[PDB]
């Protein structure tokens, strides 16, 4: 069948402040079959309470989810998003970078 | 609400 | 204004694994306000809107039963749709189905939507006149001649142009503004330098509602198109939306670019630049 890789964005809620309390972000979108893998990592260690959205899809049937979590970004710590998928011959990981 | 007629593909 | 209301179901079969899963999601406008799960402890469906979480438990339960009805129906249409295209009990496959209704400002039916993909494509969809179908390939073609023969077009149309649209009418009263209400994008422009005689502009909209929005940047008055760099419009996860454009500038020549914002919630664009 015809399979499709996710697209990933990694953002947070609201412009990053940091000490105020907020959200992370990661958007996999565009993907087929829907099984797929997601981390968040906060200084490369899996992040433990992290929700997602119910799978919905858009008008040309590709799957999307939401996962998040309730973050207070610092100005060393790094966070990144990691997404396994039967396309992907690796984990894709993508950095969070606030100017984005 | 979602409907309540079904069908076979 | 106009509103719609739509219902998107997955059926994914699991080979050795137990029996298909069924989830549903429920949507006004870009609004989700409901879902199901059949892999759930005790599968029932469940509010995801606040105007929603008013129902009575006899909305609740009676939705949950059509919704397992409709997960066994899912799962003969899989069994048949393997059977069209020589596959294997082994492997997994993917039955999505959505549908629902369009409405105006005068509440009445506009457009009715009733369609399928099998494995991520296309597979059948009803037509805009609600009469005709659109099949996908010859396998798809067995589905339509069946649908046809039972002549079961005509009970989809009387679904979309009646219950769907009262469901639709009742749901916009619940919801008041939060359904009503367009939340304009908060907008601003931020200046990445890259080296030097190059730096990013960036425009950004955050916190609107609907999704619908366009981002463009122009040089001069002229637009950019070829060299504006746009990311898919994104949730925020409070039922608002974010996008942004960015366009690589020659340094010192921030202020001959503008950015300009369409949205449903401004009455006129808006214009806007690095200063």
């Amino acid at each position: 069948m015809i399979q499709r890789t996710p697209k990933i964005q990694v953002y947070s809620r609201h412009p990053a402040e940091n000490g105020k309390s907020n959200f992370l972000n990661c958007y996999v979108s565009g993907f087929h079959p829907s099984d797929i893998e997601v981390d968040l990592l906060k200084n490369g260690e899996r992040i433990e309470k992290v929700e997602h959205s119910d799978l919905s899809f858009s008008k040309d049937w590709s799957f999307y989810l939401l996962y998040y979590t309730e973050f207070t970004p610092t100005e060393k710590d790094e966070y990144a998003c990691r997404v396994n998928h039967v396309t992907l011959s690796q984990p894709k990981i993508v950095k969070w970078d606030r100017d984005m | 609400s979602p409907r309540w007629y079904f069908y076979y593909l | 204004g106009s509103h719609s209301m739509r219902y998107f179901y997955t059926s994914v079969s699991r080979p050795g694994r137990g029996e298909p899963r069924f989830i549903s999601v429920g949507y006004v406008d870009d609004t989700q306000f409901v879902r199901f799960d059949s892999d759930a402890a005790s599968p029932r469906e469940e509010p995801r809107a606040p105007w929603i979480e008013q129902e009575g438990p006899e909305y609740w339960d009676r939705n949950t039963q059509i919704y397992k009805a409709q997960a066994q129906t899912d799962r003969e249409s899989l069994r048949n749709l393997r059977g069209y295209y020589n596959q294997s009990e082994a492997g997994s496959h993917t039955l999505q189905s959505m549908y629902g209704c369009d409405v105006g400002p005068d509440g009445r039916l506009l457009r009715g939507h009733d369609q399928y993909a099998y494995d991520g494509k296309d597979y059948i969809a009803l037509n805009e006149d609600l009469r005709s179908w659109t099949a996908a390939d010859t396998a798809a073609q067995i589905t339509q001649r069946k649908w046809e023969a039972a002549r079961e077009a005509e009970q989809r149309r009387a679904y979309l142009e009646g219950e769907c649209v009262e469901w639709l009418r009742r749901y916009l009263e619940n919801g008041k503004d939060k359904l009503e209400r367009a939340d304009p994008p908060k907008t601003h422009v931020t200046h990445h330098p890259i080296s030097d005689h190059e730096a990013t502009l960036r425009c950004w909209a955050l916190g609107f509602y609907p999704a619908e929005i366009t981002l463009t940047w122009q040089r001069d008055g002229e637009d950019q198109t070829q060299d504006t760099e746009l990311v898919e419009t994104r949730p925020a996860g409070d039922r608002t939306f974010q996008k942004w454009a960015a366009v690589v500038v020659p340094s010192g020549e921030e202020q001959r670019y503008t950015c300009h914002v369409q949205h449903e919630g401004l009455p006129k664009p808006l214009t806007l630049r690095w200063e």
